RNA sequence: AAACCGGGCACUACGGUGAGACGUGAAAACACCCGAUCCCAUUCCGACCUCGAUAUGUGGAAUCGUCUUGCGCCAUAUGUACUGAGAUUGUUCGGGAGACAUGGUCCAAGCCCGGUGA
């Protein structure tokens, strides 16, 4: 629903939320099942490493922690789908910078 | 922080049991604390 | 079956010292504020006035929470603690000493369960002091239930369930002269002077 | 002294007054509102000055919460229903209110009364966490 | 005349940073704390004042369940460490 | 906020807003 | 392990939608409770959003997922209205609603992540 498919298919989009315990992300294929990469905190080899869990560190560090693990499994590139009442500050500004400075282009 | 409004005065009150938790806006007044029946 | 043991109890009167922290942070917020979310009116001054005053050039400083009556511990006055609460307690039955303990009870009248317990329990009490017009019983309902002899109930020795309910206090002289030759507030905010650990377990019920 | 007053003395008290499921249920203040009469601006700056003053954070209407909320009604409450004795309505709902009709009560105004000077509509109303017409006036009468 | 500057106001300005980063986490924990202290209090008081109240026979059962009008005139006299 | 900017382009091209008496109680002390 | 629960994505109107009574959490999870210090919130305001804190408080039935009535559609019945082609100036042959009626308000399908023993 959201794109409106207009010349160009890009799949694989970025969307990201934040449960105050957990900061989960996921970037997702058109397919939309197989999820192409899934970056949460609330992983296994994550829930201790991580200690603050809901701020802004945690935040970025998923970021980082994506977009190595989206570079090095190639897939250069990926598009933002802010669900409704986000905007470009703050939880998601963490991701969205931290991942667009691990390497990926928006 | 955003700025637009104030209140400055330190204001005790002279309730016979004594009132803190006042706080006022005329501010250079310091302490005006009355009380009666 | 049924017993009715209210108590009274005396409303702290200043504010328990909170840790040092929440004053900080408050008197700081208050400075930061005047930073930025301050913008002073008059900026002249405050300037219109009347100098003469303080005439009556005594502040109200109470000396408070440590008023002589407090440093006797005096639980026969009402002057203790002003930052904490006060509970009434009266002796109970001497028969029985609770575990080496002068045995302290609150007004608790058995009885069939006739009237409207809430008015039978606050009578109760106006017989134990006479019936004066100070007291006020919060709710129809009780505070809460305590078991009397319930494992001495198993051979039918006469069963009683107390519920509790709740007075407070307005004024500071005695709202009694005694029923058993021995009335004693709390201080420490709990029973053990007055009773053993039944109620260091219904400590569910005081605060 | 009046939230450090109403989380041990009232709280409790109400909820034992009552029956509720859960305890989140017991009413409480949620936000004040002032609005005077005085048409708009422009027609009193003073008068406009007086309609900040006793609030202290407000330019248009003024809504309050929080701290602002526990010192102005702090405030009031001494001043007005102690010493003067003012008239108060509560409405059959959450709605709780009251009006001003003059300001010159209060030491901290007196003598800087020359900016009021005249009568205010000046609808004063506290809007609770008010349930039932029962419960507004179980708060504000156990507000003193 | 002076409606002017007043209504305008001047945003003033005077700093010492002990008076400005005395940390205001501790302070939100201190109090989230002493908030849920009181609220563990309240709700096992709510659910032993259920219990007793259903501890009574059917005559309080139906005379003791409703909410009462009798503590809504509750006036108390708060402090005064000094009498008049 | 951004307004800092806009007010530092605005005093670098124009100059004189009421940062002209912000900036008097600011250089009286 | 098969499977369940929770969280995210997805699909879907029989898979929606109010409404009300319920059954309710803590085992884990989600939410809320609490503040507003810098980022944000207000054309006044932590009301909504946000940022900052909850070590086990409440499901305020606040939302929430849950239990059944009840909330639109889906499916179809008899017919009629209309109409196509026809001239026995419409005795034939087809097509056939709206409304009335009935019943359902699914059987089902994934992907990731945490948890329940594994």
């Amino acid at each position: 629903r959201p794109p409106r498919l207009f010349d160009y298919l890009k799949p694989y989009v970025l969307k990201m939320h934040f449960t105050n315990k957990f900061v989960h992300a996921q970037v997702i294929h058109s397919p939309t099942a197989t999820v192409a990469c899934s970056a949460s905190s609330q992983e296994k080899a994550l829930r201790e490493t991580m200690d603050i869990t809901r701020d802004v560190a945690a935040a970025s560090k998923i970021g980082k922690i994506l977009g190595e693990r989206l570079l090095m499994k190639d897939i250069p590139a990926v598009t933002i789908q802010m669900k409704k009442e986000q905007r470009y500050h703050g939880k998601v500004k963490a991701v969205i910078d931290s991942v667009r400075e691990a390497g990926v282009k928006l | 922080v955003g700025k637009v409004y104030h209140f400055g005065a330190k204001r005790q009150m002279a309730q016979s049991i004594g009132q803190i938790a006042k706080f006022k806006r005329r501010f250079n007044e310091q302490e005006a604390e009355a009380a009666e029946e | 079956k049924i017993v009715a043991s209210v108590l009274f109890e005396r409303l702290r009167v200043v504010i328990p010292k909170p840790d040092p922290a929440v004053y900080a942070f408050q008197e700081f917020k208050f400075n930061w504020q005047q930073q930025f979310r301050r913008r002073y009116p008059d900026e002249f001054l405050d300037i219109a006035k009347n100098r003469a005053k303080g005439e009556y050039q005594m502040d109200y400083v109470p000396a408070p929470r440590i008023t002589e009556a407090d440093k006797n511990n005096d639980r026969k006055s009402l002057y203790r603690a002003l930052d904490k609460k006060l509970y009434l307690l009266i002796f109970g039955k001497p028969f029985g000493a609770t575990s080496d303990k002068p045995v302290w009870h609150f007004p608790e009248k058995v009885y069939d369960s006739e009237p409207t317990l809430r008015k039978c329990a606050e009578s109760a009490l106006k017989s134990v002091v006479g019936d004066l017009t100070h007291t006020y019983f919060v709710g129809n309902a009780p505070m809460a239930h305590m078991a009397i002899q319930p494992t001495e109930e198993m051979p039918d020795l006469p069963s009683y369930k107390r519920f509790f309910f709740k007075c407070s206090v307005v004024a500071a002289s005695k709202y009694d002269i005694s029923n058993c030759e021995d009335f004693v507030w709390v201080t420490k905010d709990e029973l053990l002077e007055f009773f053993p650990e039944q109620a260091e377990f219904f400590n569910k019920m005081i605060i | 002294p009046l939230n450090f007053h109403y989380e041990d003395v009232l709280r409790q008290d109400l909820l034992l007054k009552l029956n509720y499921a859960n305890v989140m249920e017991v009413p409480g203040l949620c936000e004040i509102r002032v609005v005077p009469k005085a048409p708009y601006n422009f027609i009193i700056k003073n008068g406009k000055l007086a309609m900040e003053i006793p609030c202290g954070q407000k330019f248009i209407q003024s809504t309050l919460r929080g701290h602002g909320m526990s010192n102005f009604l702090v405030r009031i409450l001494t001043v007005m229903s102690l010493l003067d004795f003012p008239v108060e309505i509560r409405k059959n709902s959450i709605q709780f209110s009251m009006e001003t009709e003059f300001c010159e009560f209060s030491p901290e105004l007196e003598d800087h009364f020359e900016i009021f000077e005249h009568i205010r509509g000046f609808n004063v109303t506290i809007i609770t966490s008010a349930n039932t017409q029962d419960e507004t006036l179980l708060l504000w009468s156990g507000f003193l | 005349s002076l409606g002017i500057f007043e209504a305008e106001e001047l945003p003033k300005y005077k700093l010492t940073e002990e008076d400005g980063e005395r940390l205001a986490k501790e302070y939100s924990k201190v109090l989230m704390r002493e908030h849920r202290e009181r609220r563990a209090a309240e709700t096992a008081l709510l659910n032993l004042k259920k219990s007793a109240i259903e501890a009574l026979p059917e005559n309080l059962k139906k005379a003791a369940l409703e909410p009462d009008l009798t503590p809504f005139p509750a006036n108390r006299g708060m402090a005064t460490l000094t009498p008049p | 906020a951004a307004a800092a900017a806009a007010a530092a382009a605005a005093a670098a091209a124009a100059a004189a807003a009421a940062a002209a008496a912000a900036a008097a109680a600011a250089a009286a002390a």
